[PDB]
């Protein structure tokens, strides 16, 4: 058994419910290792989204190399891992195996729930340039945490009239700011510092960056799955969102979104 | 002096009738009511990729009134062609209906007419009336109306949970419009489909076979009319069987409460 | 000017624009010495809507504005119903609203103060206006009907959520018909006329003659039943003969609300 790639998962919602957080591009790049998968989506060097499954979430992983990458369509992986419904009930679990032979060979999916078995085999690309945004801690100028679960309702009202997303960190008043500017209509977002919601603030500098909005637009998807959030900008204004994401099984995952400035 | 008058006063038997109504109005946009002394069919001959449909109901399992003449005692029965959508936003009401009334009527022309008597606590209760337009269809066209003949099946196979399939051929369809379905007499069932960049079979076994080589009999089919079939069964049938007929066509044959549903899927090209 | 609104009372306002917001394109808001006044009209001038929330609506009700000022502006209807868009996100995460104005200020403000010190500020641009009138009497007609709107809300459900038309009309011993009203020509695609047949006891007022009848705009009069069902509150349609308008209303003891709709002739 060749197998560049082997995984396991007694519960493929712990793969599908992390992909579905990056997914707004029909193509992602697969890169694995000794330490887990990582699957990327990038919108034309603007705004790159990915996801990290740590070796330790599956119950069978294994790479036979140093480390093996290729770009599959996910959209179809996606159809695959939810071959079974989308609304799963207490007890009913979907499993999964995964095996990607080597460069050039498809990648095999095994599901089976209640006994029925689905096997599918998607076609693997060659990989292309994958953007870098190295967002060292070092460069960091200003750094907050949210309590998701309190922002999702609020995100999702955000202006997208407007066509451009302000958002203003300082440690001054306002603290966090998030500001539209759409059809006849200035809106502003503010988030003091001492907010419940405000785990961490670590804002030593008043930054103002501006964004265009439907390229943060898919940054809800992981949102909404995650427990917390946080957000920093560094000296060339790009965007850092790091996504906390607890599966089925308490274990945590993380989801990162990378976005330029609008200029 | 053909003429057609019902009525039901069951409340089971009211949202029976209401679930069938929806049913068909999932499986086809227009379709035919056939109305005999005995019985009530609902029938879609749609040859295009001409797949068939063919309800029956059994009168006295839903009114407590019936009354029909057809257009002749010769040929005692009446074939109306009407829009389904029509006929269950009329039921829309039904689940606090006391009694409902079905009669051909032609007050500004023809149509079905359905009377909803709402469940009161008074002497007068509300009524909510649908004249439902129908196009009376004539003795000639008859022929085309006819449930299809149903030659031997290479393997008839009892049909897994339906709800399960409808997921897989749900997603199997944002993948591909093209489907292949084999099984046995092993109890085996496959839902195949194959595209240049990806490929997806779900394996269905321990099926069972009705009684009377294990190599499958298969079929191409249009996967949006496997869809349309299974979508409109809410729910998994008592008795359901899959008869195939290799490279020719898939037939289901559904009986739940004494209605029987066959529903036909010809081959592809 | 200055309106402050608390508890349940935002959650209301909120209804009442988004009630307003399926009659007329434009917000025309008049701070009244009895309180808010919140109106719009057709983009045909065949509809006309009003909401008046009585000062002690409010937690803070201001309606003079400090300089040479008396209020009377316009405002893009869907700029003020993008504020209060999500009437979930009002119910849980909003406590107060304050809509505010400046004789210097050129935008209108409105600011959701939200749980766990979280603050929205709307800043909206209007066009100063004059007062938005429309002609009717209640009193000077001579049919009225009055039932709870979730009766008439019961009345309406048989019909499609998209149906235009509708004709309201009484019947022989007091039964009050809904029926569904269509147009065009001996041309196929006839449609499946509806018809809901009332008993008289469902109304709390009924003084029409019967074969009296008046075919009306129902998606427009959904938007006051939407208002009134949720709130559980009477209505009351007081009408002429075809031609006139029909007058719906309800009253709250913190706000009072008309309809004025047009009927064909
Ligand atoms: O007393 C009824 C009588 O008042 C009028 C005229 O003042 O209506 C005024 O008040 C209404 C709200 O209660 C406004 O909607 C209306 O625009 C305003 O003129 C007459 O219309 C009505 O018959």
């Amino acid at each position: 058994d060749q197998y560049s790639l082997v995984a396991s998962l007694d519960n493929v919602r712990n793969l599908s419910t992390i992909l579905k957080a990056i997914h707004f591009r029909e193509h992602a790049t697969c890169f694995a290792t000794k330490n887990g998968i990582k699957v990327t989506v990038e919108n034309a060097k603007c705004v790159q989204a990915n996801a990290f499954i740590q070796a330790g979430i599956f119950q069978e992983f294994k790479v036979q190399e140093e480390s093996v990458t290729f770009r599959i369509n996910l959209t179809v992986l996606l159809d695959c891992l939810s071959i079974f419904g989308s609304s799963p009930m207490p007890g009913t679990l979907t499993a999964l195996r995964m095996c990607y032979q080597g460069y050039g060979y498809p990648l095999m999916l095994f599901l089976e729930e209640g006994g029925v078995v689905t096997v599918c085999k998607i076609n693997t690309q060659e990989p292309e340039e994958t953007l870098d945004f190295d967002f060292c801690s070092t460069n960091v100028i200003n750094k907050i945490i949210l309590q998701s679960e309190g922002l999702r309702e609020a995100f999702s009202e955000l202006d997208m009239t407007s066509e451009v997303l302000q958002i203003t960190m300082s440690p001054d008043k306002p603290y966090f700011r998030l500001s539209t500017f759409g059809n006849a209509g200035s809106s502003h977002l503010d988030y003091p510092k001492d907010s419940d919601l405000m785990e961490a603030f670590h804002c030593n500098q008043t930054q103002v960056n501006r964004y265009k909005i439907s390229l943060l637009k898919p940054s809800t998807k992981a949102l909404v799955l995650s427990c917390k959030v946080s957000i920093r900008t560094d000296n060339r204004g790009f965007l850092s969102l790091q996504y906390m994401i607890r599966n089925e099984d308490g274990q945590i995952c993380f989801v990162e979104y990378y976005c330029c400035p609008d200029e | 002096h053909m003429k057609f008058r019902a009525k039901i006063v069951d409340g089971a038997c009211l949202n029976h009738f209401t679930r069938i109504s929806n049913m068909i109005a999932k499986l086809a946009k227009t379709c035919t009511l056939r109305i005999s002394p005995d019985k009530l069919n609902f029938i879609l001959c749609d040859k295009l990729g001409g797949v068939s449909m063919w309800c029956e109901l059994e009168q006295e399992n839903f009114f407590n009134e019936f009354q029909m003449e057809g257009v002749s005692a010769e040929n005692n029965e009446i074939y109306l062609e009407l829009t389904s959508e029509n006929l269950s936003r009329a039921l829309k009401t039904a689940q606090n209906a006391r009694a409902l009334k079905i009669k051909l009527t032609n007050k500004h022309f023809p149509c079905l007419t359905v009377s909803v008597e709402l469940l009161s606590m008074s002497s007068s209760s509300r009524i909510v009336t649908h004249d439902i337009p129908i196009k009376v269809i004539p003795r000639k066209l008859w022929k085309d109306l006819q449930e299809p003949v149903v030659p031997d099946p290479d393997v008839s196979i009892y049909l897994p949970v339906l709800k399960t399939m409808k997921s897989v051929v749900e997603k199997m369809k944002n993948i591909s419009n093209h489907l292949v379905i084999e099984a046995n007499l092993d109890g085996e069932l496959n839902l195949k489909i194959e595209t240049e960049l990806v490929c997806v079979t779900t394996h269905f076994k321990d099926l069972g076979n009705p009684p009377l080589v294990e190599h499958m009999a298969e079929v191409h089919i249009d996967i949006r009319k496997l869809l349309q079939f299974l979508a409109g069964q809410q729910v998994n049938p008592t008795k359901a069987l899959c008869n195939i007929v290799n490279n020719k066509m898939v037939h289901f044959d559904l009986l739940h409460e004494d209605v029987s549903l066959q529903y036909f899927i010809p081959a592809l090209s | 000017m200055k309106c402050l609104v608390t508890g349940g009372n935002v959650k209301v306002l909120g209804k009442a624009v988004h009630s307003l917001s399926r009659i007329g394109d434009e917000l025309y808001l008049e701070p009244l010495e009895d309180g808010l006044s919140l109106r719009t009209v057709n983009s045909s001038r065949s509809a006309y809507a009003c909401f008046l929330f009585a000062p002690l609506f409010f937690q803070q009700y201001q309606a003079a504005t400090p300089g040479q000022d008396l209020l009377r502006c316009k405002i893009l209807m869907k700029s003020f119903l993008s504020v209060f868009r999500s009437l979930a996100m009002l119910e849980k995460t909003v406590e107060k609203c304050c809509i505010s104005l400046n004789g210097r200020s050129s935008r209108l403000v409105v600011q959701l103060h939200c749980k766990f010190g979280v603050r929205k500020t709307h800043n909206l641009s209007f066009q100063d206006c004059e007062s938005l009138q429309a002609v009717f009497d209640p009193a000077s007609c001579p049919h009225m009907l009055r039932a709870p709107a979730r009766v008439l809300g019961e009345a309406v459900l048989p019909f499609s959520p998209a149906l235009a038309e509708v004709t309201l009309g009484i019947g022989r011993g007091r039964r009050v018909i809904l029926r569904s009203y269509h147009e065009e020509a001996d041309s196929t695609a006839k449609a499946m006329v509806t018809e809901m047949c009332l008993g008289e006891e469902d109304f709390q007022q009924l003084q029409a003659q019967e074969g009296v009848a008046i075919t009306f705009c129902l998606k427009e009069f959904r938007g006051l039943l939407s208002f009134a069902e949720s709130a559980n509150l009477n209505l009351s349609i007081h009408f002429d003969a075809p031609g006139r308008p029909a007058i719906f209303t309800i009253k709250d003891s913190l706000l009072d609300g008309h309809f004025v709709l047009a009927t064909l002739s």
